């Protein structure tokens, strides 16, 4: 389509509205109520442009550009006098009640309303009457509420209710007294409530965790990074000030997370700022602890390692690819062990084998929203892979989108689309041990043990393809539900099968692979998604290595007298008694970590590693995309005593000091080249980001905004002499504002969005090819593997049905978005949000034990008799007890395990 | 409460200043102290500044020399063009990177005793010129006795720094002769002017409004 | 049509003359807010175009400016030729009262331009600075060495990839080896400037007149080749006062750069602020009210009197009579009484704003202005009779370092030297700005010879004329706003900021991220205290300047020095330095 | 829109009432006698229209209360210069197409017609000079001319 704007010809998409077409062309139209992810509603009336039918038309008519299609032959004027006056009048009307709050408002300098007030040129107040006011609500620990600043743009309710399917936010009242919030005080229950702070164009909804230590956006040092709290790999922009991680903003990745994070990623960063973190290497001598610098630590550790007969390494899925590889080079390939348990490793390598050998395409997170039917097997996605649950909700809304497209309704007219669809949606079938948060939109929910969920999957695969192995002993009611699922999946043009390692059973993954294979054999465009546990679970699985049990028995037999543990607490993947005994038997334990873990009470050496905010590296997400995260700040800029290095830097220098008696701190690209030379399956991590020599016209990429303040005062209490800005030899970013952050710069890694006149998160418009699309020079990250030409065979290992047996309780995993991830549960803001510890019981089993709701029961697992209050679970199948995985004392390796001597005590 | 400086231009130290400083106690008997006081009185009441300027701060310093301020009243107007006859170097202006070896050479060509006043924000720290061609403070290589904030400090601020230097000179200990005795230079560790004036500064409540003359 | 509107200046007759001579496809006309026709010409035709402009019927006689620009990060180059770098040539026709800006586009690998030194001899230092700061080579330049940076400097600091701040690099560490190295690099090498060590009969003495000399007006060295006391030749060595002010222009917001404009010519104050705020107001599309114009004119004339008082008294001191500097600095204190009362500061008021001034005039300013206007004329008459009419001063200054109109034009000399040659060119009359056309004042001109004495007495007459302008400012002071009603007036009026939310929003964003200037190029030329001072601003659409080019007159006068003093005694050079009216902040920026 | 006595000889059709700058509407006409102040009548109308806003769109929800407060000031004799021009601009910018639905164009029809036909009653309420700011001691205001 060809449009004319102010006498200039432009080529646009005719299926787009005029506002998104003109913003994609770089033109400036002020707007409030429209969002790229939410569609157009025409509420705020800010986006007015004058429209003409012909070129020889001079009268024109003001229209909403967000509500007007960008068809062929339209003439519009943005800079028309009447349009400019009306847009200024809309800003002035919004200003009549707006509080005088900018100095004490957390949105200031990041506020879309400030930007549009300036953009329209409204700076003179002539309204002289009173401003309306509102009381605020308590919305929980994450979101602060200030309704005085509301402009009634309806973005919050549209996002929260229509997009995120939340139920506890709404709009109340009437004419000029419209109120946006909850029906009463309480915590916002959506797992994606944190996106309101960027969705709201004012300071009504603000980040309370950032508000505790608030700084303005210009004072922030940003870097492009990857969220470390699960395996999805959402792109984040962490920002720091005065040596502490202040905020996590969404970094737009049009392929992965686009505009949205989940609340675990947004608010679970507080472990970075814990005061008990190791900042220096510490060596234990008897009961004394001596702080070493980097060289003495390397020399002493290398001497003890040279004296040792066998050194083994225990990696972790928390650590990056480079750190795990550096440990593997330090100890040797045959002496390297992944830090996860044997069953966890078996499930992870099976998921990897399905992904890169099953012949079925694995979609990126944005691509999930385009699928026509979803079957989730075993994986409680909202608690383990939350952004996948948000994307699945969008895929479910696809049916209303299709019905509206059949009636020639434009895809941005979201209200008409929702009116046409009503309650119709694409089929979603979820299986879990209990109810899920997806059950409100699920066509069916199967609450069953993991063996029974696997058997349901095997039956679905057999009914789709008779060559798949059959399962006998299916009830006619379950058979009818199976035929419902089969008729839904067979009629889908794009079916999606989601599973993962979190269900704790190999057979659930095998059944999901069988269903995907059966759908592929019918010639369907089937996708498969596997949800891993940690940020670099897939990278550790690709790298491989022995299980934690093998490392523990090597230490226990005495064959290994030195162990180097990298970023692993070892209690999440094995019994703490066995781990403590094995680590006490070893004469040398070295722990390279950034968090104060329990295994440093027996560590002879503790290397203060960097967290993700102080390190660079590569992580592999659940769909096999290698993504580079960059260091945010130098921790030694303020505290010169801080010796906190990247884990791969520590281990590379340790290997160098062990071999040639000399210290080599190396560079990141050298380690990356070593990875891609030694491990060919990880060869794609070279292209995840350009190397440290990359420039934009000779200049590096800036980590902080050009108006970054306080350079000659922020360290002045320590010393009046300003030091050099810390140097970044590892990456293409500079630790200063003396660099490039132009929206037209040819790069993919954008540390933060800012454009002149656009200080808010709406500045991401200028960094995209089209608004709501891709970053204009490609999204960062690269897939490690393609879809294989040939698939796998059917897994014939159909399990028998679950049988309750007396005195033996099967542990059903219950994951929590706040609590089940180790580092984010260490954050202090998550303690209020985390549930109280509990044990779930069936009503029949609780009646058999003579136990009511709330009473404490004691059970023993591996010599640990722990007590827990009882919560009654209606949906949990009898013969099981529900346990919160990943909490204090409940390791996720307990998923699928058994229990003895469960009695009331 | 004294810092002792010993210079060593030919020692095993390359970084300027070519000196070592150590915190010591006052070395000061009934006649040597009186004659040291007499020498300090004579030196503090006859301070000949070096006619040396880098930028606008020099204009304010020589403004203090003129009739409306008359720094001659303190006995500090003599304004030598030669570094050999000058006692006080006022770094009055930006320490440009190209000018830094020149400033070092001129400081080297001055003779004992010598004092340094860093006048203005540029000389103090680089000031507003955090820029490629400017040394961020003359105290990166020249030992400085008095710092004057301001851009420029007004002529009476330069006079106030002259009085501050006079109080610092009046209680310093220097060798009475180069043939016999301790040759190191002892400078008293004065109380900061910020902490001295904090009591009367915080007690300020009201100032004149900026609306009248 | 407002004066700040974008114009291509196609109706300028020089465009038609260039079209008839070279053809319509030989050049591209760029529409700017500079007020000047901007013409992109090919590199191969630069000398032909310059020669054609030099030999026009009413010719372009002065190369006003010559510098470079790094266009690699400029995102808004619509209608512009493809360029990684560019070199611009600002040429003035005095008899036409017109000017033109030629622009040459350059690729990154081929960074060489033909030298302009044959057409305009003052292009030598401009090309040395463009080579120093951008790395652009000028082919055929007789000595293309660094002029702002030391000889052992790496890189070209005005390039976009060169870091601005000192804290990007290691802190300055003066060691013995470094001190010896840069002191060797500062040592004059007479073989590199084509000078011999002497004749057969006698040796030439190579003398450092500066950087620490009583007659050098700052950090400034002239290397004198002396035969006895005769100056065989001299090499003025500048760059000792280089502050990176243009680079800082790319480093500060449009508002936060104003104090830097103050310190370009540090005896000028608000005079230095005026061309910058006028050029930014052209970028912002702001027409300031009449009271703003009168306030800015009054502050400019007060600082012109301040600067002229210092200049006249220091000339008298350099000639040998040391008494009038005491009285003249008392007069400067009377001016400073008024200036401190109005702006809160003596030397660098930083008081002009985009769209106006920082505050209204305080109550009782007219009392202080009346006191100064009563105080000044008897003092000035006393200075004239006691020193300027002394025949020993006349014998030290009359006929000393003399040049004519041709020498003034070929070296870019402006201000009192140019008008001492008889050319009646003052910016406040030829191209009126800031409401100067509403004041009646004369422009003093010389008889045809630019003497030391003639330059000083012309500045005395300029002081008297500024007193007349100040009398008119005192008597006819308009009532009205001290800030314009524009949305880009930075900052807004403070009382409305403190009680109105939309004004508070505007203030919040203007002082933090900065005012957004839409992408354009602007230019403002003013009559500063020491000559013609100009700002050339390129906005790329951001809150920071993409390029801030400051043309200062002292650079041109110091380049003129060796032509006008060659073959004179050293005392003549002392008097010449005293009569130029320069400061080295102006020279080195 | 309000109509005067001269429009009483108009047929009650959509087209004929439309050409007279009004609307036939529900065709249930209301008479205004000489004892009714037009400012008070339009204030009552606008109070109804502002409080019956659904709150969806900015011009109606936030511009009708501004007109209500202006008319309240005019009724009390506390109007200030620029109030009538603000009412006229509000009538212009709340017309058809500016708002999401037709509630606000109908709201501003009587206001614009009463200003058109009975402007002398609206100017009678403007008695005080325009003042939006209080004095802040120490800061000199920017006195416009
Ligand atoms: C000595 C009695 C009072 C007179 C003060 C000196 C007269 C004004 C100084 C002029 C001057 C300026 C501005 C100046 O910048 C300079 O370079 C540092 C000089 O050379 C030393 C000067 O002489
Ligand atoms: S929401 Fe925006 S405009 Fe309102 S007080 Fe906060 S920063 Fe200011
Ligand atoms: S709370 Fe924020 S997002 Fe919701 S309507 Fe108000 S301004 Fe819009
Ligand atoms: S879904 Fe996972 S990767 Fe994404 S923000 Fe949440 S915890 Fe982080
Ligand atoms: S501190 Fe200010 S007044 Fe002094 S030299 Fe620097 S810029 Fe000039
Ligand atoms: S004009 Fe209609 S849509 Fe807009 S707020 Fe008023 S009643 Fe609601
Ligand atoms: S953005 Fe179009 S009316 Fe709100
Ligand atoms: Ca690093």
């Amino acid at each position: 389509a060809t449009i004319h704007v102010d006498g200039k010809e432009y080529e646009v998409n005719g299926a787009d509205n005029l506002l998104e077409a003109c913003l994609s062309l770089g033109l400036d139209i002020p707007y409030f109520c429209w969002h790229p992810a939410l569609g157009s509603v025409g509420a705020c009336r800010q986006c007015a442009v004058k429209q003409y039918q012909n070129a020889e038309d001079t009268r024109g008519r003001l229209v909403m550009s967000c509500m007007t299609p960008a068809s062929d032959g339209t003439f519009i004027s943005i800079d028309d006098e009447e349009a400019k006056q009306f847009r200024e009048s809309v800003v002035e009307w919004l200003m009549t009640n707006h509080p005088h709050d900018c100095p004490v408002c957390e949105e200031g300098g990041n506020c879309h309303l400030q930007d549009m007030t300036v953009m329209t040129g409204h700076s003179f107040r002539r309204y002289r009457f009173t401003k309306r006011t509102h009381r605020n609500q308590d919305l929980g620990p994450f979101i602060s509420h200030e309704m005085n600043r509301c402009i009634a743009c309806y973005r919050c309710v549209r996002y929260y209710k229509d997009y995120a399917d939340g139920t506890d936010l709404g709009v109340y009242g009437a004419h000029d007294n419209v109120y946006f919030g909850r029906p009463e005080d309480g915590t916002l229950e959506s797992e994606f409530s944190g996106n309101l702070v960027e969705i709201c164009p004012t300071g009504v909804f603000t980040d309370k965790t950032h508000s505790e230590r608030y700084n303005r956006k210009w004072d922030m040092q940003f870097a492009p990074s990857i969220c470390q709290q699960c395996s999805i790999g959402c792109n984040i922009s962490p920002g720091e000030r005065y040596g502490e991680l202040r905020r996590i903003e969404n970094r737009y990745n049009g392929t992965v997370n686009h505009y949205f994070l989940c609340d675990r990623g947004r608010f679970g960063y507080g472990y970075v700022n814990l005061k008990d973190r190791p900042r220096q290497p510490v060596q234990r001598r008897g009961d004394d602890f001596i702080t070493l610098n980097a060289e003495q630590a390397m020399q002493g550790a290398a001497d003890i390692l040279r004296q040792s007969k066998k050194v083994i390494g225990i990696g972790s899925p928390r650590a990056s690819v480079e750190s795990n590889f550096a440990l593997r080079e330090l100890v040797g390939e045959e002496n390297f062990y992944t830090g996860i348990a044997h069953g966890e490793q078996e499930r992870l390598q099976l998921a990897l084998k399905v992904l890169r050998e099953g012949g079925i395409y694995t979609p990126a997170l944005r691509e999930i929203e385009s699928y026509d039917a979803v079957l989730v097997l075993g994986e409680d996605v909202t608690q383990t892979g939350a952004r996948v649950a948000l994307a699945v909700r969008q895929a479910v809304k696809g049916k209303a989108r299709e019905m509206a497209a059949a009636q020639k309704v434009a895809d941005w007219q979201i209200a008409a689309i929702l009116n046409i669809g009503q309650r119709a949606k694409h089929p979603l079938f979820v299986t879990n041990v209990d109810d899920t948060r997806l059950d409100d939109i699920a066509a069916w929910t199967y609450r069953a043990p993991v063996e029974d969920q696997a058997r349901l999957g095997f039956a679905i695969a057999h009914a789709l393809d008779n060559s798949a192995p059959a399962v006998d002993g299916i009830e006619p009611e379950l058979q009818s539900k199976i035929d419902v699922i089969v008729q839904a999946l067979a009629g889908a043009k794009k079916p999606l099968i989601i599973s993962g390692t979190n269900a704790g059973s190999l057979e659930v993954i095998q059944a999901a692979a069988n269903v995907a294979k059966a759908l592929k054999g019918r010639g369907a465009d089937v996708g498969i998604t596997m949800i891993a546990r940690s940020v670099n679970s897939m990278g550790l699985g690709i790298m491989g290595g022995g299980s934690l049990e093998e490392a523990l028995t090597e230490l226990e037999t005495g064959r290994a007298d030195a162990v180097v543990v990298l970023e692993n607490d070892l209690h999440r993947h094995a019994s703490a008694i066995r781990v403590n005994a094995a680590l006490a038997k070893a004469p040398l334990v070295m722990v390279v970590d950034h968090q104060r873990t329990a295994i440093m009470e027996n560590a002879h050496l503790v290397l203060s590693a960097a967290s993700f905010a102080e390190s660079d590296g590569t992580v592999i997400n659940n769909e096999g995309r290698a993504q580079r995260f960059f260091q945010v700040y130098d921790p030694a800029y303020y505290d010169s005593k801080t010796v906190m290095l990247e884990s791969w830097r520590w281990l590379h220098s340790l290997h160098s000091t062990l071999l040639s008696r000399e210290v080599d701190w190396t560079q990141l690209d050298h380690v990356i080249d070593a990875v891609v030379a030694k491990i060919p399956e990880l060869a794609g991590i070279k292209d995840a980001a350009p190397d440290a020599t990359f420039r934009i016209r000779g200049q590096k990429l800036a980590r902080e905004p050009h108006r970054y303040s306080g350079r000659t005062a922020m360290r002045a209490n320590i010393s009046v002499h300003e030091p050099r800005q810390p140097q970044d030899i590892d990456t293409m970013f500079t630790f200063s504002m003396e660099g490039n952050n132009q929206p037209t710069a040819h790069r993919s890694q954008v540390p933060f969005a800012w454009a002149p006149g656009w200080n808010s998160p709406q500045a991401w418009n200028k960094f995209q090819d089209e608004v709501g699309g891709k970053l204009r020079f490609g999204d960062p990250g690269v897939r490690l593997f393609e879809t294989s030409e040939n698939g796998l065979d059917y897994f014939t290992s159909v399990p028998a049905r679950f049988q309750p047996q007396d005195g033996k309780w099967r542990i059903a995993p219950y994951y929590h978005l706040f609590g089940s991830d180790e580092l984010s549960q260490r954050a202090p803001v998550f303690q209020s949000r985390m549930p109280q510890p509990y044990i779930k019981l069936n009503p029949a089993d609780a009646a058999k034990l003579g136990v009511n709701a709330g009473t404490r029961v004691s059970f023993s697992y591996d010599g640990n008799t722990v007590t827990l209050p009882v919560e009654i679970a209606e949906g949990l199948t009898a013969g099981q007890v529900g346990l919160p995985m990943g909490m204090s004392g409940i390791a996720p390796v307990l998923a699928g395990a058994h229990l003895e001597d469960l009695k009331e005590a | 409460d004294y810092t002792l400086t010993r210079i060593d231009p030919n020692g095993e130290n390359d970084r300027y200043p070519l000196q070592k400083q150590e915190i010591v106690t006052d070395p000061l008997n009934v006649f040597m102290g009186k004659l040291n006081d007499m020498v300090n009185w004579g030196r503090k009441n006859s301070i000949w500044p070096y006619n040396f300027g880098l930028s606008c701060c020099y204009v304010e310093m020589v403004t203090s020399f003129t009739a409306v301020h008359d720094v001659a009243r303190f006995g500090a107007e003599v304004l030598r063009a030669s570094p050999r006859q000058a006692d006080l170097m006022v770094v009055a202006g930006t320490c440009f990177t190209k000018m830094a070896p020149v400033i070092q050479r001129l400081y080297d060509q001055m003779l004992e005793p010598k004092w340094v006043i860093s006048m203005g924000a540029c000389a103090n720290s680089g000031g507003m010129y955090d820029i490629y061609s400017v040394v961020q403070g003359v105290d990166k290589f020249i030992p400085v006795d008095v710092y004057i904030p301001g851009c420029p400090p007004r002529p009476e601020a330069y006079m106030q720094a002259l009085m501050l230097l006079q109080e610092s000179i009046g209680k310093e200990r220097r060798p009475l002769s180069w043939v016999v005795g301790d040759q190191g230079v002892y400078r008293a560790n004065m109380q900061s002017e910020r902490e001295r004036k904090r009591g009367e500064r915080i007690a300020v409540t009201n100032l004149r409004t900026p609306d009248e003359i | 049509e407002p004066a700040w509107q974008t114009r291509d200046h196609l109706d300028d007759p020089v465009i038609g003359e260039l079209r008839n001579r070279f053809g319509p496809d030989a050049f591209t006309v760029q529409a700017t807010r500079t007020g000047v026709p901007v013409v992109w010409i090919k590199r191969e035709q630069l000398l032909e175009v310059g020669d054609f402009l030099k030999k026009l019927p009413k010719p372009y006689v002065m190369l006003f400016d010559l510098h470079g620009m790094d266009e690699r990060l400029r995102t808004h180059r619509e209608g512009l030729p493809a360029a990684d770098f560019s070199v611009f040539y600002h040429l003035i026709s005095i008899d036409r009262n017109r000017d033109i800006m030629l622009k040459v586009a350059l690729a990154e690998n081929d960074l060489h331009v033909p030298t302009f030194t044959k057409l305009f001899p003052n292009a030598n230092w401009y090309e040395r600075e463009t080579w120093d700061l951008f790395g652009i080579t000028f082919d055929g330049h007789p000595n293309l060495r660094r002029i702002m940076m030391p000889q052992t400097w790496k890189g070209h600091p005005l390039r976009k990839d060169y870091p601005a701040r000192a804290t990007e690099f290691s802190p300055f560490e003066l060691t013995k080896a470094k001190q010896d190295l840069e002191m060797e690099a500062l040592t004059f090498k007479p073989e590199e400037w084509g000078m011999k060590r002497g004749t057969e009969n006698e040796d030439f003495m190579f003398l450092n007149l500066g950087p620490n000399h009583p007659s050098a007006h700052g950090a400034f060295r002239i290397v004198l080749q002396l035969d006895g006391e005769e100056i065989v030749d001299c090499v003025p060595d500048i760059g000792y006062h280089h502050r990176g002010a243009e680079k800082m222009g790319e480093r500060q917001s449009w508002h936060s750069y104003i104090p830097y404009t103050d310190r370009i010519e540090y005896l000028g104050g608000c005079v230095n602020e005026m061309p910058y705020v006028l050029a930014v107001e052209k970028l912002a599309g702001i027409t300031v009210p009449d009271r703003v114009n009168v306030i800015r004119v009054m502050l400019s004339e007060l600082f012109r009197i301040n600067s002229h008082l210092l200049y006249i008294s220091t000339f008298i001191q350099d000639v040998g009579a040391m008494t009038p500097v005491f009285f003249a600095f008392t007069d400067r204190q009377k001016i400073y009484d008024l200036v401190e009362a109005i702006t809160g500061f003596r030397m660098h008021p930083a008081w002009f704003r985009i769209g106006g001034v920082a505050h209204d005039l305080p109550r009782g300013w007219d009392r202080l202005l009346r006191e100064f206007l009563d105080w000044m004329p008897k003092r000035l008459a006393s200075y004239e009779k006691a020193a300027l009419q002394n025949t020993i001063l006349k014998g030290r200054s009359q006929g000393v370092a003399a040049y004519g109109a041709k020498e003034a034009l070929e070296w870019g000399t402006t201000g009192a030297g140019l008008r001492a040659t008889g050319i009646d060119f003052d910016v406040r009359k030829a191209r009126p700005y800031s409401g100067y056309e509403n004041f009646d004042f004369e422009i003093p001109v010389g008889g045809g010879v630019s003497d030391c004495y003639t330059r000083v007495m012309l500045k005395v007459e300029e002081l008297r004329q500024s007193l007349r302008i100040l009398e008119q400012c005192l008597n006819n002071m308009p009532e009205g706003p001290f800030k314009a009603d524009h949305p880009l007036t930075t900052p807004p009026p403070k009382e409305r900021t403190l009680q109105h939310i939309e004004t508070l929003i505007t203030h919040f964003l203007q002082v933090s991220w900065g005012p957004v200037m839409p992408a354009n190029e602007s230019f403002q030329m003013i009559e500063a205290t020491k000559g013609i001072n100009s700002y050339y601003l390129t906005s790329d659409g951001s809150t920071m300047s993409y390029r801030t080019r400051v043309r200062t007159p002292s650079f041109a006068h110091l380049q003129q020095i060796p032509a006008a003093i060659r073959g004179s005694l050293v005392s003549d050079l002392i008097v010449y330095l005293g009569s130029i009216d320069f400061v080295m902040s102006d020279v080195d920026r | 829109d309000f109509l005067t006595e001269a429009h009483l000889d108009l047929p009650m059709e959509f087209e004929s009432i439309g050409k007279a700058g009004s609307r036939l509407g529900t065709a249930l006409a209301m008479a205004v006698d000489h004892e009714i102040n037009m400012v008070s009548l339009v204030r009552n109308l606008e109070e109804f229209f502002a409080r019956e806003s659904c709150g969806w769109c900015t011009p109606c929800r936030d511009g009708l209360p501004w007109s209500v407060k202006i008319l309240r000031a005019l009724e009390r004799g506390e109007g200030q210069p620029g109030d009538i021009e603000t009412l006229e601009q509000l009538c212009r910018f709340l017309g058809p197409g500016k708002t999401f639905c037709a509630h606000a164009p109908g709201a501003v029809e009587p206001l614009q017609s009463a200003i058109k036909y009975f402007r002398e009653e609206f100017e009678a309420g403007i008695k005080q000079p325009f003042s939006n700011t209080h004095l802040i001691n120490g800061i000199q205001p920017n006195l416009l001319k």
